[PDB]
């Protein structure tokens, strides 16, 4: 249930950054995918409004 | 291997610079006031006719 | 708003006229945005504490 | 984490001295054993006797109490990265202002990153910062010489890394889209940024920054980051 996609870096505690969705998705594997393991990658996302 | 996930890039605007430090943390700045204080209240010449 | 010193208590008359009037105080972001404030930590041997 | 080489010294003598490092993994080594900022201590500072024993770099406190960055030991702070020549660090100028929000009682040292460099303040021997932080009053605590890692706070989350010299169009680009994002900013200490035909009163504003070796810094709002390996020799 982790939902919490705030690892300390994003910029969502912020004044002005307003209202979002913390969101995810997946990634691939690979030298070209910017890993060493043919794993997927857990890539993160974070999308909000602004005026 | 030291434990790190390596170096970062970030993009802005299409273009990819190569930053030396990368943190965020606060600044002493300062905002925009506009003090209007009644710039145009009331103030017009004009005159009534009867045809 | 009611100043005093930590250790001491309320101070003088002119410390709190300094800080009420020039603006070269320091205080919580209320006193910095209603009136302004100084918090360059120069040397000064105390300093009244307004809140 | 935890340790990265080895633990602290123990600091038996009063003040011992500092040879002189040219390899990195020794440079790495004292880093770790805070020797770095006893070094620091000792050359504008005047600061006798050395801090953190038998703490490290693991143990250091920091102001927004979570830190994901000090996990990740592989990370170089600021004060690292001017201790390996990357960027040179600033004196402490009185005209420059401190951030509060912290708890300075106890505490012996602390660095913050203004936006035209980097800059540090301390206090003198058997000396230490108050509730606000503004003179070094004295401390029965410090008379020992030995401080825990526990009184050094570092402001703000930030780590460092080698960088690519940019031209100076890319530059003034970036300056301009972000003095355009940002219409309300007008001055950030005493530094002239936009037009706004006067001047307001201080106040906070959080907001992310890069640098790239010029005078004044770049702040960003929306930017996108990519971690990448590389398998580089240097790490
Ligand atoms: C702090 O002071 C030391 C002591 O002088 C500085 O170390 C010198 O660094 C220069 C630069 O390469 C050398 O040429 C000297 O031989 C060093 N002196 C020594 C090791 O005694 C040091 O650069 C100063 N700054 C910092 C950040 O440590
Ligand atoms: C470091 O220890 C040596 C050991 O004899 C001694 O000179 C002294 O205790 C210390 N040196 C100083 C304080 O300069």
């Amino acid at each position: 249930s982790t939902s919490n996609s705030f690892s300390d870096d994003w910029a969502g505690k912020m004044d002005r950054a307003g209202l979002g969705f913390s969101g995810c998705s997946d990634g691939c594997g690979g030298a070209a995918c910017g890993c060493f393991n043919a794993a997927p990658s857990c890539i993160f996302w974070r999308k909000w409004v602004e005026n | 291997l030291v434990h790190k996930p390596g170096e970062v890039v970030v993009s802005y605007g299409g273009m990819r610079v190569r930053p030396k430090c990368y943190g965020f943390s606060r600044m002493m700045a300062t905002l925009e006031v506009n003090p209007p204080e009644q710039r145009t209240g009331q103030c017009t010449g004009c005159h009534l006719e009867c045809i | 708003f009611v100043c005093y010193k930590a250790g001491t208590g309320p101070c003088s008359e002119s410390e709190e006229k300094t800080c009420k009037t020039s603006g070269s105080c320091r205080g919580d972001m209320q006193f910095c945005k209603v009136a302004g404030c100084e918090h360059g930590e120069e040397a000064s041997e105390a300093k009244c504490r307004c809140s | 984490s935890g340790p990265i080489i080895c633990a602290g010294p123990i600091h038996s003598n009063k003040s011992a001295n500092i040879p002189h490092l040219l390899g990195y993994s020794e440079k790495i080594c004292q880093i770790d054993r805070l020797i770095h900022v006893s070094s620091w201590l000792r050359n504008h500072s005047q600061f006798q006797g050395y801090v953190g024993q038998r703490g490290g770099r693991s143990q250091v406190s920091y102001y927004p109490a979570e830190n994901s960055y000090s996990r990740w030991s592989g990370l170089l702070s600021p004060c690292d990265a001017d201790w390996l020549g990357m960027l040179v660090v600033k004196k402490a100028k009185g005209s420059d202002m401190i951030v509060p929000g912290p708890s300075y009682k106890g505490k012996v040292f602390f660095e913050r990153p203004t936006f035209d460099g980097y800059v540090g303040w301390g206090c003198s021997s058997g000396k230490s910062r108050t509730e606000s932080g503004e003179l070094c009053s004295s401390d029965s605590g410090t008379s020992s010489g030995l401080l825990p890692s526990d009184r050094v706070l570092w402001i703000g989350d930030v780590a460092c890394q080698p960088m690519t010299p940019i031209p100076e169009e890319t530059f003034l680009e970036l300056k301009s889209f972000s003095q355009s994002e940002f219409p309300d900013i007008c001055k950030i200490d005493g530094v002239v940024f936009n037009q706004c035909e006067g001047e307001s009163l201080p106040q906070p504003f959080d907001v992310a920054w890069m640098d790239v070796g010029h005078s004044h810094k770049i702040i960003m709002r929306e930017h996108k980051t990519k971690w990448v390996q590389e398998s580089s020799s240097k790490d």
